[PDB]
């Protein structure tokens, strides 16, 4: 659902 | 020995979805601790070493339905500049608690990236050809951790 | 939310 305004990180 | 509670069960499998094969492999799980999808666990209950069978697991009993509100848009500003957004790639996001949230990008439209938080097999029924290669009783440490050692 | 998300055979995430 809604996301923290934070950087995604790859697998 | 028969597949039951607190037994470490290793099995070989191959998965059919829509008549197509999508993966085949081998894995061991601790039975009865919610480590396997419900339908497969119910199918394996009572089985004995060496048995083999087909098993149909509906979506409800395996990775659940597809949630439409599991699709939304996040700006590319949130992705690692080093990393590449490309349909099929998978990244992690973070919840308000900070617990992780996996995602699969479905499409990139310039600054806007469309992603799905649903499990890749949501709304998909599963077909398994499974043979039980071994059953053993779990070790204390595996029971303390809730998962099988390897 | 997505209850069965990280269960084997094919777990989503870590």
């Amino acid at each position: 659902t809604r996301y923290k305004n934070a950087k995604m990180l790859p697998f | 020995m028969k597949v039951g509670q607190d037994k470490v069960v290793t099995i070989r499998y191959t998965l059919q979805v829509e008549g197509e094969v999508l993966d085949q492999g081998e894995l061991s799980y601790l039975h009865g601790h919610r480590n396997l999808i419900p339908g497969l666990e119910e199918a394996l209950e009572g089985r004995e070493e060496g048995e083999a069978f087909q098993a149909h697991v509906p979506a409800e009993k395996a990775y659940g339905p597809h949630d439409p509100e599991g699709v939304q848009v996040v700006p590319l500003s949130a992705f690692p500049e080093d990393a590449e957004v490309v349909p099929g790639a998978q990244f992690y996001a973070q919840d308000m608690e900070g617990n992780p949230m996996p995602l699969t990008v479905v499409a990139v439209e310039g600054e806007e990236v469309t992603v799905d938080f649903n499990h890749p097999l949501a709304g998909k029924d599963l077909d398994f050809q499974v043979e039980v290669v071994k059953v053993r009783e779990a070790t204390p440490e595996e029971l303390l951790h809730g998962h099988a050692h390897p």
